[PDB]
């Protein structure tokens, strides 16, 4: 309708809101299935380690709560008549948290699968996995921080 | 205003500044990664032979110093007030592709030779100089790419 | 007549390269997921009258 | 195969389309110059900030499972290494921090511009720069992360063999880390003279 | 390249297997066993090794050089089945092919027993446990091969490998069975060569082509020398027993099949340097074992390669063969050849 | 006829309605096919466990309802004359519930095939299979939430 | 601005100057490497033939010097104001030496890695390996002769 | 510029000149590479046959000479102001000798490696190997007869 407020402008918000839960869900599924199969293999002979080895399955569930938090904040900045400045902000936020959580998720699966198998054979090797696995859950966070910095600038001084 | 200086020409100058790092670092990465596999592999048999066999990793590092130089010089000739002609941007694009693919080529040869030589050096210690000589031919390939990329820079401006 | 095109407007092109981008990511993520394979040996019951 | 067939069926449509327009006297219709001018410089600037912190996290998360999956296997017999070999997980995480420092610097340059002065010399300059600088920092830290994981999966296996050999392989693992620090520098030099959108 | 995608599936495997090699004994550790006096002193010393308490359940009189070979081997086999369990995909195929060569041996071993009318229990104890399949003891039923094939061996993965074998006689004997056993390895070592070239990627591809080429060359040499015991065999028959993948193929497998005597063999191996001097001097079987270790020692110089599973087994098997040699010499008090042990690590 | 409301605006809405039931049924189907093979292998020997391992087949079906709901809702938003904005909201809703539910089905399929088998050699493992499947079911619930908050904003304050 | 001399004409010359460095180096890197592997394997047994089997690597360095000549020699011919004819001819000069020197590499690498392994056994084969390498090194010299003729014409009778 | 003689016409010629020397050098290289690998094996045990066995290399090398004399005759017919008719033909001259010699190069290498390994076992096979290579070397001559006729027609009766 205007040079600064076209009608295709919300397309980048809606696609950004969607891609934040799509990319973070995929990650938390790769890391739940992969991890989840080690738990179903060690606890045939060592059932006493079951509740202690669900920790990888937790870390990936947090990756999904981040992508839900960004979809909820960019959704309430949408409108039929919004600027094109605002739309690309809404995009980069979803592309940041999504692409970051997808990657973190896959690492949680590969490392968590190996830890549960090893710690059954070496009980001193549990704490070593809990360390390595926090540096993956924090990469989904570093994508969340970028999404939050950008969203602040969304409707600031817009006209 | 000027037909010889459009306003999209900076697009092609930064494209070369990015191609000089992404492709030169990809060469240094391939040299260190593959060589270190050969150095650590023998390390369970002959630890003494490691501290002399870092020559393949320090040549791979020099490759990343070549792209730094070219990228610095390009960014120095970019500004939002200077009239940046389109001719100059096509040169800066080829300043970057030349040194990039040439250092990507050097890193592939340094990694393949450095791996096999170290694994075979533990058996025979008289093979050392020939390895080093072969690694010098793989390094000048990255020099040929920057002797060209410093002329293009000079002629793009004037 | 300084338009880029009537059909291939700049607004359509910006939206088709972004779709191309998000789809490129998706197609990769579904290649990693398909190659998942279950580790069946630690699930089956195997016993032998030779070794045991 | 199928996926490679499409790569060759795209190349064949771009060629037959280019020659249709050329032989007919319409080769000017395929104009890359207008596309660069008429497209919004906010698009280019918000891709770069995303592809910087995104491609940097891909690399970091990559090296963490090469270094992490070997340590855990090596740690069965030599459980003493998981805290000594921990330094390899630290140089792989830190390239993600570099992609987050950029996005702090570049986000400051995101400002609203008047509609008349949107497609100016300076605001086009500033979109082109934050795009290729983000590509630069992201694609370069992607490479430094995969490399340091390979280097640090070996240093886990050597240390389980013998404690002495761990120190000797760190030198390879330090030089690899220089790649991410150089990329950060080059990006800041690009976007040094870029000014916020007016 | 090598390490970019290997660790997704096989990173944990590679780490455990390279920890299993550090427990391989060194030359200094073989000497400490050599100067032992009895088997009760040989037990105390392996406690210092990675064998540990593999004999804690055992008393003084119960010790024998037979019971030591049993519990040192049984510790290799649990480790193998552990690794094969955690595997998946191509790595699970690769580790099933390794076991198809141990059941070929057990097919030939149950059948020869039936010709001599012995009990299955007395025979099963002499069977290798990695070559076990459900219908193995059912081969004690019949002597006709086509009977054994249809009723039992069709379900097996050995079914493709009997094409060239339907020439047996109505009655079945030792020299006929051995010919069957050698046709199987011919087909097994040719299927597991093409499998590696198609699916297994580099640099493990280059290393397993070599390690499987040595297994082929070693057989083609022994099969020729065994024929010298025989009266006469047509040349075109031996061509169906010798595989077709090693350095010997094609030029030397021709001149080996046409070898009437020991000198005619040397005329065939003289045009290859890798195998040039084995016949000329020393015990032949030791020369191969010393060349197997050297190739496996060189496989561990690599990284991000699944060939270390092959290399690891063959190394620890030879480890077990050295323990038993030292053990027999101690009890029998013969100490002339006690230093015969083969070690490269 | 109007710039805000073109003739091609329903095109995105109908794809969004189709895409929500399509990508949830692919995931709901992988989960039954994959975990239905495991059930049929275990319960030839022990069919006393038959009415206890249908749970992955239940949960794979609960995904396919998350899409039927969303598809029905956007179908009642469609019209010949509607804003282009309303068409984008509808597409984002269907993809999010869809591609996030496809992710939930891959996880349920793997963990249910590995879990029913391992539970046939260890009954204490059943209780852990149930947890590992709730963290995967919840990945689809999040996509429904994002879908219904988007649809809520589809027809309000639009001209 | 003239129809004969557009502003986009130097593009075609730049890709020719760059093509000559890109495809010679990849051809010299392939040959140097593989020749370098065949040398290392033999010299374990026989390291007295080390400075005599470095001839394949020297041949492959003469390939990369063929490509520096052309790139240097067309870059002195580049200009802000030039004609399309001068650009089309500089692209041909680079693709000729480039993709013809890439060919020589893939030959010098295959032959060197074989004749080096075979000369350790029979020393009479060292003068056969050098004939064949001459027939490979000559392929990149033909592409250099074509380039030097094209480059001569690029500024000849041009407006 | 002109309707018959536009500015972009030398492009197809400059690419027709390189295509001759590019695609012949690739075929001549697949020849020397494979035939070289066969030669360097046989002449370990029979060095006397080395000189006889260089014949396949000479046949592959004459291919690349066909792509040179065509590229030279095209250079001296280029021009800033030439017709498309002259520029299209120059492309069809280069593809013909180029992609024919590529085909003669793959035949020669595959035959030259077979007969040279087998001629050390039987000398009578040598004159038969040669007789088979003549048929494969004459393929590249047919592509040269077609190129030379075209070029002699590119400047005939042209405005
Ligand atoms: C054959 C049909 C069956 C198969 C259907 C599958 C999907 C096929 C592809 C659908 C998208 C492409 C067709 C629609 C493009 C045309 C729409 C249109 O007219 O919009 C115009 C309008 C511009 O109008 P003006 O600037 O005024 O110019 C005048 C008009 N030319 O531009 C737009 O609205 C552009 C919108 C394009 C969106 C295309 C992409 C849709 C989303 C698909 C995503 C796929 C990838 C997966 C993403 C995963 C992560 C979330
Ligand atoms: C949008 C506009 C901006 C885009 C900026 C993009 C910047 C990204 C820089 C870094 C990218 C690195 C990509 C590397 C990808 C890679 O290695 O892929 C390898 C992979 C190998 O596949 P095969 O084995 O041949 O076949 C499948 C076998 N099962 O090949 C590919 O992925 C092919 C490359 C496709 C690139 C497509 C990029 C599209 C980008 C959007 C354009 C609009
Ligand atoms: C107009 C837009 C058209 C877009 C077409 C996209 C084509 C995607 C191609 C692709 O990646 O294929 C999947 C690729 C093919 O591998 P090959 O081994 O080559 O398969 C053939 C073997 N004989 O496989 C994979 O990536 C893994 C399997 C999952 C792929 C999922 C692909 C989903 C594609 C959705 C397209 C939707 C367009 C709208
Ligand atoms: C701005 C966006 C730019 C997009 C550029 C995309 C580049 C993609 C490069 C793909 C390279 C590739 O995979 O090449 C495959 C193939 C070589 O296959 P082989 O290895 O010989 O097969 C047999 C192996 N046993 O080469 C090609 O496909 C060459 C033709 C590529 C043309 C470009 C393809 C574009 C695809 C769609 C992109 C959107
Ligand atoms: C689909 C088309 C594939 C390419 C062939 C085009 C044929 C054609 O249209 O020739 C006439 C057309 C003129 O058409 P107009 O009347 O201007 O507009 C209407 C266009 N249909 O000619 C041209 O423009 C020349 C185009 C040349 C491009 C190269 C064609 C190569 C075709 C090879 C096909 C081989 C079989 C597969
Ligand atoms: C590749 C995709 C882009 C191709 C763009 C081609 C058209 C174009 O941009 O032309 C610009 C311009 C002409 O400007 P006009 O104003 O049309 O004419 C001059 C009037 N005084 O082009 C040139 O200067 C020549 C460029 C030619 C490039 C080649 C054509 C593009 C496709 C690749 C062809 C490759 C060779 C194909 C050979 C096929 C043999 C089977
Ligand atoms: C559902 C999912 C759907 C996904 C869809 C995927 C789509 C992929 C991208 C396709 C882009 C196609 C663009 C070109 C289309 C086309 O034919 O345009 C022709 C059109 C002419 O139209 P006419 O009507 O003849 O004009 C008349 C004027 N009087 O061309 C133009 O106007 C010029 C357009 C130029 C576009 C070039 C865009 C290239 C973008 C590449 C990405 C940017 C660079 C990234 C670099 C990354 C480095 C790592
Ligand atoms: C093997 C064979 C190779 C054959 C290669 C053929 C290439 C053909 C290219 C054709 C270019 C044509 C350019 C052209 O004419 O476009 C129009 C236009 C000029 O229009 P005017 O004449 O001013 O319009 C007047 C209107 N009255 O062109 C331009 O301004 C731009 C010229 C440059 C084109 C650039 C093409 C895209 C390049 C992308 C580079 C991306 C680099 C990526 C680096 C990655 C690093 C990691
Ligand atoms: C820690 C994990 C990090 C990565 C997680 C996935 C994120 C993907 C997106 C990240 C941004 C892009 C960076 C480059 C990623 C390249 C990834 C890669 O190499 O993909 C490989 C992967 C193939 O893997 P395989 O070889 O089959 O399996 C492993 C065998 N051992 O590549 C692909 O599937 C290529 C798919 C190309 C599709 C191109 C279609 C584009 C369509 C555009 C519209 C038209
Ligand atoms: C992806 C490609 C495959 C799926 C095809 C999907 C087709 C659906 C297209 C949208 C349908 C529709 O309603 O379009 C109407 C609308 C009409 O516009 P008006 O200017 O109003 O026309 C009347 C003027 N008096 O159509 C258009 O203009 C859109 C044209 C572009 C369609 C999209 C093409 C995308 C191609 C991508 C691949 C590129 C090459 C590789
Ligand atoms: C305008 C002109 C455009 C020219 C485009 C040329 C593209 C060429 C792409 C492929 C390059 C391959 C590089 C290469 O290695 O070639 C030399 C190499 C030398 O032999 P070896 O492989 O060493 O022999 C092994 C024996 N066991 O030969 C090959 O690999 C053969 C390459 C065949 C490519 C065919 C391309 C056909 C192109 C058709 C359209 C034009
Ligand atoms: C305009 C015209 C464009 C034409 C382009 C043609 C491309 C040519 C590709 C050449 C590939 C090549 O060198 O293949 C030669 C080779 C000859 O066999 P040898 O390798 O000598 O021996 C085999 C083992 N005994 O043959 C092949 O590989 C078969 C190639 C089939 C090509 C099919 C092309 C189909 C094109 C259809 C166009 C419409």
């Amino acid at each position: 309708m205007t040079e600064l407020c076209p009608v295709y402008a919300p397309f980048f918000g809606a696609i950004g809101c969607a891609s934040a839960i799509i990319f973070t869900s995929l990650g938390a599924a790769y890391g739940t299935a992969k991890s989840g199969v080690g738990i179903c293999a060690t606890c045939v002979l060592r059932p006493d380690l079951l509740f202690k080895n669900i920790v990888p399955v937790i870390m990936a569930g947090i990756i999904a709560i981040y992508g839900l938090v960004v979809s909820v904040l960019v959704c309430y900045s949408l409108g039929q008549k919004q600027a094109l400045y605002t739309g690309f902000i809404q995009l980069g936020a979803g592309l940041s948290v999504g692409l970051s959580g997808l990657a973190a998720g896959f690492a949680i699966g590969i490392v968590g699968d190996a830890g549960v198998r090893g710690s059954s054979q070496q009980p001193r090797l549990f704490v070593g996995m809990i360390l390595i696995l926090i540096f993956a859950e924090v990469l989904g966070l570093y994508g969340l921080i970028v999404a939050l910095l950008l969203n602040s600038r969304a409707t600031q001084d817009v006209v | 205003s000027n037909i010889y200086a459009p306003l999209y020409a900076p697009f092609f100058g930064f494209a070369g500044c990015a191609a000089a790092m992404v492709l030169s670092c990809l060469g240094a990465a391939i040299g260190t990664a593959k060589s270190g596999i050969g150095i650590a592999g023998i390390g369970t048999f002959k630890p003494e032979l490691i501290m002399k066999s870092l020559i393949p990793v320090v040549m791979s590092g020099i490759l990343a110093i070549y792209g730094l130089v070219v990228a610095v010089l390009i960014a120095g000739n970019l500004s939002p007030t200077e009239d940046y002609t389109l001719f100059n941007g096509f040169m800066h694009l080829s300043c970057g592709l030349c040194v990039g693919f040439a250092c990507l080529s050097s890193g592939y040869a340094i990694g393949m030779v450095g791996d096999v030589g170290v694994r075979k050096y533990m058996h025979q210690p008289r093979l050392f100089v020939g390895i080093v000589l072969i690694l010098i031919f793989s390094e000048v390939l990255g020099l040929y790419g920057m002797i060209v990329a410093l002329i293009l820079n000079t002629r793009g401006s004037e | 007549d300084d338009i880029l095109s009537s059909i291939w407007t700049e607004g359509l092109l910006m939206c088709l390269i972004v779709s191309a981008l998000l789809l490129f990511i998706l197609i990769v993520a579904l290649s990693w997921i398909s190659n998942l394979d279950i580790t069946y040996g630690a699930l089956e019951k195997s016993t032998n009258p030779i070794k045991k | 195969s199928f996926s490679h067939f499409l790569y060759y069926l795209v190349l064949i449509v771009v060629i037959v389309y280019g020659l249709y327009k050329l032989f007919t006297g319409h080769g000017s219709d395929i104009n890359f110059g207008k596309f660069l001018l008429r497209t919004s410089p906010y698009m280019w600037a918000n891709l770069g900030i995303a592809l910087c912190v995104g491609l940097s996290v891909v690399g970091a998360a990559w090296g963490i499972f090469i270094t992490g999956s070997s340590m855990i296997g090596a740690g069965v017999r030599a459980p003493r290494i998981t805290t000594k070999n921990l330094i390899s997980i630290i140089f792989c995480e830190v390239v993600a921090i570099y992609g987050l420092i950029i996005a702090i610097v570049f986000s400051s340059k995101l400002t609203v511009a008047t509609a008349e002065n949107m497609y100016s010399k300076s605001n086009l300059y500033t979109g082109y720069s934050l795009f290729w600088a983000g590509i630069t920092v992201g694609a370069s830290n992607l490479i430094c992360g995969i490399a340091v994981g390979i280097t640090g999966a070996t240093a886990a296996i050597s240390d389980a063999a013998d404690s002495a050999l761990f120190v000797k392989i760190l030198v390879i693992e330090i030089f690899g880390s220089i790649l991410g620090l150089l990329g950060l520098i080059v990006g800041l030099l690009m976007a040094g003279k870029a000014s916020e959108f007016q | 390249m090598e390490g970019v995608y290997f660790n997704i599936d096989n990173g944990f495997i590679e780490g455990v297997v390279r920890g299993y090699r550090n427990g391989l004994l060194s030359n200094n550790q073989y000497i400490n066993l050599t100067q032992c006096d009895t088997l009760e002193d040989l037990k105390l010393q392996l406690s210092s090794t990675d064998y540990g308490n593999f004999l804690s359940s055992v008393s003084s009189e119960s010790l024998t050089t037979s019971l030591i070979q049993e519990y040192a081997s049984s510790k290799l086999y649990h480790e193998f089945n552990y690794i094969r369990d955690q595997s998946s995909g191509s790595t699970r195929k690769f580790m099933d092919y390794i076991t198809y060569g141990y059941m070929i041996d057990n097919v030939a071993l149950m059948i020869t027993g039936t010709i001599h009318d012995r009990d299955k229990g007395e025979i099963l104890q002499r069977c290798h446990p990695l070559g076990w399949f459900d219908t193995l003891p059912t081969l004690s039923v019949a002597t006709d091969l086509e009977s054994l094939y249809e009723t039992v061996l069709v379900d097996t993965p050995l079914a493709p490998y009997f094409k060239n074998c339907f020439d047996t006689a109505e009655e079945l004997d030792d020299m006929n069975i051995e010919i069957i056993r050698n046709k199987l390895y011919k087909a097994y070592l040719e299927d597991f060569y093409n499998f590696v070239t198609e699916e297994i990627p580099e640099p493990a591809k280059e290393c397993m082509q070599t390690l499987l080429g040595f297994e082929a060359d070693r057989r083609s040499i022994n099969i020729a020398l065994n024929s010298l015991q025989s009266s006469d065999i047509d040349p075109d028959l031996k061509s169906d027993l010798l595989p077709n993948i090693g350095k010997l193929y094609p030029l030397a497998t021709f001149h080996l099949a046409q070898a009437q005597d020991f000198e005619g063999v040397r005329a065939a191996l003289a045009n290859v340097y890798e195998y040039r001097g084995f016949l000329e001097t020393g015990n032949l079987e030791d020369h191969f074992y010393q060349l197997e270790m050297e190739l496996c020692r060189d496989a561990f110089t690599q990284q991000f390669a699944i060939s270390t599973v092959w290399a690891w087994m063959k190394s620890k098997e030879q480890e077990v063969r050295n323990i038993t040699w030292i053990a027999e010499c101690i009890a029998q008090n013969q100490r002339e050849r006690i230093n015969n042990y083969i070690s490269v690590y």
